[PDB]
């Protein structure tokens, strides 16, 4: 019922699947968070850190942070946190960057404001949308996981950026 | 284990659409209004002790082909691009739910609206209908079926069974399950193993795979000849009293006279009927619904893009480069290589073989007879009503009746062990 | 009459054998045979031999119906359609249905024609529903065969049974019509030809034979057969998923040996338990009187099962622990020995509160309104303060999704006086009733986010916020049941999987020793702790000594540290027990998700649909209106679970494994699932029946096909399906020898459109659905092959089809009126007709003009012509038509069609040697119609003759359109040839399985011709209980 | 020649749903029971119910909803001819105001 | 349908022609015949009622809504219920319909 979570890059110890618990985050002074969302945003934003840090002689521990959601996805609704953070996930695997900075310390203030910027109104208009299947890449978007990962990336030629 | 879950569709006949129309659908559903007629089928054929036969559905193949047609034309309706259910009719049949549970009349505003046209040979793939996706159990469930009627559906000919030979798939409970089979028929087993598999898939290396594997193996053999009463495989066969006759019945007997010797290692292969004949066999029928019900769980080896025709070569996961090819027999030549076989094993006379020959003569002249007066008949029916155009059997051609590959497989057969 | 269903339902009874003939039609004598004639020498016959004949001697011979008359059966069905030949008179079996307001005996209401053939073909199946069982052989000693062998049947008087059953062994010493057909024959298909003989000096496990019978009831239990052959299981698989449910604790053999064929039809389909969830969870519904019994069985058998025992004492001592000065007037220990107040007969409230866990999707348990504070709480009194400690702890074991707020607010209430928070309106205050936050609604904002609160006016209530957010028990599930035989019925969950509110843990250790670790007792840390916080407090101690502040926190560590042995088991060997003991259960569980403090997500509505609505087809759609709700709260007390909280105690030397092992052994002796899984089979049988059935007569949105809309029926409605549908729920019940509920649910509304689904739905606005599917039925598709076999074989039923012409034709010619020639037949297309509809006005003669009535076109026409009627002009205008036409039909020439479309018909013979006039029957049958009924058409038929005879006038009346003489059999059968009248030999193509040589033994001509001599299969199949081969070790 | 009614007329057939709402008087019914629904639904209304009661509330009014009677249908179908083929025999002929 | 023969003939007579002033006259008369009586106008309501109570093949039937609830209490110990609170306020054990 709650989510299924994984990584294809380089998971720590092996093949593995997490699973969260029904308990909540109540810091954030304005919204509450799932333990799948929680840690579905903290790792988006660790990605995409990491890509507007980037340099390209500087090699990094991991070229993708981002979770995946492989289970569960029918208990999410559309205006939900989690299939929006899912949305994100995806966008910042391709490479995709948020036009403001991102401090070096987050605080509750500065959370509370970005989740609010996630649920406020609109719509989405980036061609990437999720599937549990797999995890899908642009045709011409600069990562560089399928070369060296074998397992979970499928780079689509038709899907372009 | 499987990773692809690709399946394809029913082929024209000359045909403008499916060759099925309102008649024989609502003669499907008449007692059930869901597309998945598995079980209902294996109450029709009444486990196989006379030749069944109705004015719609003259034979058991003639329903298995309708059932093909039937889910070939229903099941474009989701699987368009859009992914919409509920929105258009095929044949004045709309889909209940989502989760495709069955099909209901069409309601009076999308019965003014015209109607989807399906085309042939198609070829779809489970993981792009999002609500199968997200539920696993519902995609393995309907994906049996499906592997069956790819089966069916894959070539020209009848439908296509998996054989296999391998010493370390026996194990103690393989042996505790196998003797409580003992004295049965194997319809009867085909029949509990399908209920069985309904209800729980299958584990890769369960016992119920191994079993069903241990079971067509041991029926292929006792089919080709290999082994009767006085030569058994540890000691397991299956008998028929009346070879050659319409409706042939096998029993799964035990026997200490002997124990052939075997060979170690993994081997398997590939069979089919080319003759129409199969139409009126029921146990090559279960034989094929047997391997398409374990394909779900496991995965087979791949078969060759050359013994297949061009439209359906190259699927994901059930045709490629080098794979194995289909061993094709028909079913009067093998009679004779079964009483051939036998004879020179020494446990058989000429007078009997005569006798078997003479019976089958009589079978095969009265089941081609009857299959070409109902091709007739559905010839003059495609004429007289063009908005209807249907088939009520697997279309074939005169060339089929003629023997062809029966030695080869029959000696491959006998090579197994 | 409800909950007596609910707890255990008849069994019925399947499985039934019979040693007679498989055959449901019969041939009669209808005239005598003229043996002592004067042409012939009486020496010629063989009935002055008295050999006994295959066939009856006589004149004329005809088929009847007459279900089950030569079998021999251990069960009855009592459900036989029984036949008249057509010299009676069969109209009582077309008048038993809707024709309670028809005066007359002999006369029935046509529009009721098709409601009463219908329910007849039912009977015809459910009278078939048998096995076919192998009695016994012999070898002939006579050369009348080859050394065949000939089957015995039990019961007296077996030596006609041999004359009949085998027509290919008579001798042929004669040129009649019976031994010409017997020559005719092949002579090797006669007796047995097939044996499995599998074990030495054992029954052979089934035999093939040749037998007189006829193909439909063959095909029926060929059906039927197949269908309890896909059921069947076999020991080892019996042993497996028992040993499966039990976890390990027992253990149960299988014999491993060539044995004998046996028959235990239990495996169904998940479907099946699904549509059978679903009736008992509507039959169920808003009705705790009905549920109640239920859980206190469960909470019995979990005092039967369990180890844990409840000691009050373990409290009291500790409470004696600390001595008070008799200086004084308030006491803590004092306070908790009176509100705590244990009896030990309380324990059925603890057991009750795990029962519930099974239940939560349609049982909630809340706790009794009267266990709060009486006027509400205040801090500054003793009483109350531990009130609120009872609720505290006892909240958090219901199952209610509101527990959290309640518990929250019931603090809340204490400090009114003296901390604030702010509310959401003025309806709901900080002063109202906790019990009244019943809601996700009701719900305070401040509750959602701790902002709301301040720090510094009520630092309690934002610290028991806190403690609420972050400490409550999580939910978790586990693993039961065996689905490999007695698959699942869960709706919502996955099948093999039970949701619990609180988290588990195995052990690791089969003799356990004390230990805290358990989530129950670190939340009540949390709860001792939070109330020495406001204890403590300089605001609080005013009116109370220093020491008292002490001693309260001293009892308030006496119970942190109780020797509780109750959250240890909850945490390790509850949910073990709950696994094992939920596959046995009669009403399975029924669970919906748990969901902690997730108020987006608590469930409020379930939901089940039982019909349609308008021009709605498709169940998506129409499941979201048409739902009903199910569902009440039960109550429960607090003083009793806080005391089996906190007074748990273990025997003194436990062993769980040894104690498990003794305990669930005979509880797995007992079979009632096995029952249970028979009586979902017939229940989804039935509904699958009623729905075929009912389509037939009115519109339907499934798609069916329809053979009988060739007899005249009426324009139903809701009244009418409702009086057919409880007809069809009667004969099913009768059939299977049920006493109790079957199909009652579905008919308390419109039958029409009916379907079976169930959602449930969010507060956020999510929901979710189930619609089961349907898994399909052999009744209905029997029913339905019978309907297509009665569309041609209708005259053997008593059906004649067509219409009728009256007129007057006289000759000396011998014809058949039931197979007229061509030029005594006109129709609408002839030249020269009048056709007649509603418009009909008689306009009376003057002065010898003749008397005229108004055609269709406006032309008016005299009393003379071809006439085409409809059949309700005639009925609605009787004594009108009677006094004006009955003159020039009888002597002028006026020619009546009646279009009547299915009628049944009377057969009267005469001598042809005599004059022979018709009249008279005639005239009845006109004056006999009424505007709601008619009696059966009297038809005139001359006898045939086997030689020569002499010409004599007659006169006939009624003559039919098309043929219906299809229910002849031979006549003359004992004379060489007919001479005159009527003539027809043997029918060859219903023995074609003996006529021609080179078609195949297994061959039918269904549903074109029923064959009367066929191959039969015939069983020796044992049916033991499974107790007899599946033995537990003691 | 006219006769006035307060309600809806349309020919008469013996064989129409129960539960159709394109009868007005059926219709009205299902509005109203699901007006019951909305005020019952939250228990904001009512304060003092020691323990929820919308799950009974809810199940009493569907059953009331969908309820199979006929005499919407009669109304709508047979009381008007009724009461035309009585009118013009009447001793008091009939006297309307719109 | 009605029919009625008959011979011709001109010494025939059957004066039953009038105009529609004369009908509304007499309608206005009647009108104030009434005067504010009810005692008037009680027994043709109540006539009328009764004819159409007779003629109607719609019948009256309270048991079907007793078994669409089917609930039955143990005692008074049933406090509070709706659907005992909705079948005892509708009374199906009373058949007078007028």
């Amino acid at each position: 019922s709650a989510g299924v979570l994984v990584h294809y890059d380089k998971p720590t110890n092996g093949h593995h699947y997490l699973l969260g618990t029904l308990t909540q985050m109540v810091s954030a002074p304005p919204y509450i968070i799932n333990a799948t969302d929680a840690m579905l945003l903290e790792s988006c934003l660790e990605q995409f850190s990491a890509n507007v840090r980037a340099r390209p002689a500087q090699p990094v521990t991991r070229l993708d942070q981002c979770y995946h959601l492989r289970w569960g996805a029918q208990y999410v609704g559309e205006d939900s946190l989690t299939y929006r953070l899912g949305v994100l996930s995806l966008l910042a695997t391709n490479g995709y960057q948020l036009a403001r900075p991102i401090p070096r310390q987050l605080t509750n203030r500065w959370l509370s404001s970005f989740v609010s910027q996630i649920m406020s109104d609109g719509v989405n208009e980036t061609p990437l949308w999720p599937q549990e299947r797999y995890v899908q890449i642009a045709y011409d978007s600069p990562s560089v996981v399928d070369g060296a990962t074998q397992y979970g990336y499928v780079r689509k030629n038709q899907l372009r950026l | 284990a499987r990773a692809a879950f690709l399946f394809k569709t029913v082929g024209f006949g000359g045909l403008q659409n499916v060759p099925i129309n309102d008649e024989l659908s609502s003669h499907l559903l008449r007692a059930g209004n869901s597309p998945w007629q598995l079980t209902q089928f294996l109450d029709w054929i009444s486990l196989g002790r006379g030749l069944a036969t109705s004015a719609l559905v003259p034979t058991a193949g003639s329903r298995y082909y309708q059932m093909s047609c039937l889910l070939s034309g229903t099941l474009q309706i989701p699987f368009r691009p859009n992914h919409r259910w509920g929105d258009i009719r095929f044949l004045r049949l709309v889909w209940s739910a989502p989760t495709l549970d069955g099909l209901v009349v069409a309601p009076p505003q999308v019965l003014a609206q015209p109607a989807l046209q399906a085309q042939a040979d198609r070829v779809y793939d489970c993981d792009d209908y999002p609500f199968l996706a997200r539920d696993p159990r519902f995609k393995h469930r309907v994906y049996q079926q499906l592997s069956a009627v790819t089966l069916l559906n894959l070539t020209g000919f009848g439908p296509i069974s998996y054989v296999r030979v391998d010493e370390d798939m026996w194990s103690g409970d393989v042996n505790q399950l196998l003797m409580n089979y003992f004295g049965h028929t194997f319809a009867e087993i085909a029949y509990t193993l399908c209920q069985a598999s309904a209800n729980r898939p299958w584990e890769y290396d369960g016992t119920y795979a191994r079993m069903t594997q241990i079971v067509l193996s041991l029926f292929w053999l006792s089919y080709v000849g290999v082994i009767h009463q006085q030569n058994t495989y540890r000691t397991f066969y299956f008998q028929c009293n009346r070879r050659g006759d319409a409706a042939e019945v096998w029993i799964l007997s035990c026997s200490l006279n002997h124990s052939a010797q075997i060979r170690p290692g993994n081997r398997s292969l590939f069979v089919m009927p080319t003759s129409p004949d199969w139409n009126m066999d029921v146990n090559l029928i279960l034989s094929s619904t047997l391997t398409g019900c374990l394909c779900s769980g496991s995965q087979l080896p791949l078969i060759d893009n050359n013994s297949v025709p061009a439209v359906s070569r190259n699927i994901h996961g059930w045709t490629g480069r080098a794979g194995n090819q289909l061993h094709g027999f028909q079913v009067r030549r093998m009679v004779t290589e079964f009483c051939d076989r036998l004879r020179r094993d020494g446990v058989m006379t000429q007078a009997q073989q005569n006798q078997v020959e003479a019976l089958a003569d009589q079978t095969q002249q009265f089941k081609r007879d009857k299959l070409e007066t109902w091709a007739r008949e559905d010839d003059q029916y495609n004429q007289a009503h063009p908005n209807s155009t249907m088939f009520r059997t697997k279309p074939f051609t005169n060339a089929q009746w003629g023997r062809g590959n029966t030695g080869a497989t029959s000696a491959a057969i006998a090579a197994l062990i | 009459k409800k909950t007596a269903q609910l707890l255990h339902a008849d069994t019925p009874r399947l499985v039934t054998w019979d040693a007679g003939l498989c055959t449901s039609f019969k041939i009669v004598p209808i005239v005598p045979a003229q043996v002592p004639q004067d042409v012939l020498a009486y020496t010629f016959f063989t009935s002055s031999y008295a050999i006994q004949s295959p066939f009856p001697e006589a004149a004329v011979s005809r088929i009847v119906v007459h279900t089950r008359w030569a079998s021999n059966v251990d069960f009855d069905r009592d459900s036989s359609v029984i036949m008249a030949p057509p010299t009676e008179n069969n109209i009582h079996l077309f008048k038993q249905l809707l024709n309670t307001e028809t005066l007359s005996v002999r006369g029935a209401n046509p529009l009721m024609f098709r409601a009463n053939v219908l329910h007849m073909l039912l009977e015809f199946v459910l009278d078939n529903l048998y096995l076919n069982r192998h009695t016994g052989f012999s070898q002939d000693h006579t050369p009348f065969t080859e050394g065949a062998n000939l089957r015995s049947l039990p019961g007296p008087d077996a030596e006609k049974w041999y004359s009949i059953m085998y027509p290919t062994r008579m001798g042929t010493p004669n040129v009649s019509k019976i031994c010409n057909f017997v020559a005719s024959c092949v002579r090797n298909r006669v007796g047995r030809f097939d044996r499995a003989q599998m074990m030495n000096g054992a029954m052979s496990e089934w035999v093939d034979v040749f037998e007189t019978s006829d193909a439909l009831t063959v095909s029926i239990r060929g059906r039927w057969m197949a269908r309890l052959a896909r059921m069947n299981i076999n020991p080892t698989e019996i042993e497996w998923a028992l040993t499966e449910c039990a976890q390990g604790y027992v253990t149960v053999t299988s014999p491993y040996a060539p044995s004998v064929n046996r028959l235990m039809p239990y495996r169904i389909s998940n479907a099946e338990r699904q549509i059978s969830q679903i009736i008992r969870i509507m039959n169920i519904g808003n009705n705790a009187t009905v549920i109640q019994p239920v859980l206190q069985d469960i909470s019995v058998l979990l005092q039967r099962i369990s180890p844990l025992q409840i000691d009050p004492t373990i409290i009291s001592n500790t409470m004696s622990t600390v001595s008070e000065s008799t200086t004084q007037t308030l006491s803590p220990a004092s306070s908790i020995l009176g509100k705590l107040r244990p009896s030990n007969s309380d324990f059925s409230s603890f057991r009750v509160a795990l029962a519930g866990w099974l239940y939560n999707g349609v049982v909630t348990t809340v706790i009794d309104d009267s266990s709060y504070p009486k006027d509400g709480g205040s801090v500054t009194s003793l009483e109350n303060l531990w009130d609120f400690f009872i609720l505290a702890l006892a909240l958090p074991l219901t199952t209610d999704p509101c527990a959290p707020v309640k518990a929250f607010m019931t603090l809340a209430n204490m400090m009114v006086g003296f901390e604030t928070i702010p509310m959401d309106n003025q309806i709901y205050t900080q002063s109202r009733r906790a019990s009244a936050f019943s809601t996700p609604h009701t719900w305070p904002r401040c509750f959602m986010n701790i902002q709301l609160i301040s720090p510094i006016d009520a630092p309690i209530l934002r610290q028991w916020a806190e403690i609420i957010h972050r400490y409550w028990p999580n939910p978790s599930q586990i693993r039961y049941g065996a689905p490999n035989v007695f698959g699942s019925a869960n709706l919502f969950t996955p099948p093999e999987v039970l949701l619990l509110p609180i988290d588990h843990q195995p052990a690791n250790v089969t003799t356990p020793t004390l230990d805290f670790t358990n989530e129950l007792t670190n939340w009540r840390a949390r709860v001792c702790e939070l109330m020495k916080n406001l204890v403590d407090n300089q605001r609080y101690q005013p009116g109370w000594t220093q020491s008292l502040v002490s001693s309260m926190r001293g009892t308030l560590d006496k119970l942190k540290l109780i020797k509780s042995m109750t959250p240890m088991y909850l945490q390790q060997l509850a949910p073990v027990e709950l696994a094992v003991i939920a596959p046995m259960l009669p009403f399975p569980p029924f669970q919906v998700p748990y969901v902690r403090l997730d108020r987006d997500r608590v469930p409020t509505m379930v939901g089940v649909t039982r019909q349609s609505r308008d021009t709605i087809t498709q169940p998506a759609l129409s499941l979201s209106t048409t739902n009903t709700t199910v569902g009440v709260p039960l109550a429960l007390d607090a003083r009793a679970i806080t005391v089996a909280l906190l007074s748990g105690k273990y025997p003194p030397d436990l062993v769980t494994n040894v104690w498990y092992a003794d305990a669930i052994y005979p509880m797995y002796a007992d079979t009632e699932v096995f029952s249970n899984l028979q009586r979902d089979m017939i229940t989804c049988e039935a509904v699958q029946t009623l729905v075929t059935l009912v389509a037939q007569i009115s519109e339907t949105q499934y798609p069916v096909d329809r053979y009988l809309d060739w007899i005249p029926s009426l324009r139903a409605s809701a009244a009418t399906a409702a009086t057919f549908a409880e007809w069809v729920n009667t004969s099913m019940k009768t059939a299977f020898d049920l006493s109790d509920m079957l199909l009652e649910p579905l008919l308390s509304g419109d039958p029409r459109m009916t379907q079976l689904a169930i959602q449930y739905q969010q507060y956020n606005g999510r929901t979710f659905n189930i619609i089961p599917e349907m898994p399909g039925s052999v009744i209905a598709d029997c029913v339905q092959l019978t309907a297509e076999v009665f569309n041609h074989e209708y005259n053997l039923f008593g059906i004649a089809r067509g219409d009728i012409i009256i007129g007057r034709v006289q000759s000396t010619h011998l014809w058949s009126p039931l197979a007229p020639p061509p030029d005594l037949v006109f129709d609408r297309d002839t030249p020269g007709v009048h056709i007649f509809g509603r418009d009909c006005r008689i306009s009376f003669g003057m002065n010898g003009a003749a008397p005229m009535i108004r055609d269709e076109t406006g032309l008016m026409v005299p009393f003379e012509g071809n006439w085409i009627f409809p059949l309700a002009l005639w009925q609605m205008n009787t004594r009108y038509f009677n006094q004006q036409f009955d003159a020039w039909i009888k002597t002028g020439e006026l020619r009546i069609r009646i279009e009547m479309g299915a009628y049944p018909y009377m057969l009267h013979y005469y001598d042809p040697r005599q004059y022979a006039n018709a009249w008279n029957l005639t005239s009845a049958w006109l004056e006999e119609i009424t505007p709601t009924s008619i009696p059966s058409v009297p038809f005139m038929v001359p006898i045939s003759s086997d030689h020569d005879i002499s010409s004599a006038p007659a006169v006939q009346y009624i003559i039919s359109t098309e043929y219906n003489d299809r229910s002849l059999f031979c006549t003359n059968s004992s004379s060489p040839q007919t001479i005159a009248g009527p003539d027809k030999h043997i029918p060859v193509e219903r023995y074609n399985i003996l006529t021609n040589p080179d078609a195949p033994p297994t061959q039918i001509q269904l549903p074109e011709v029923v064959d009367l001599y066929n191959v039969v299969t015939r069983y020796a199949y044992e049916t033991p209980p499974i107790t007899a081969v599946v033995m537990g070790v003691p």
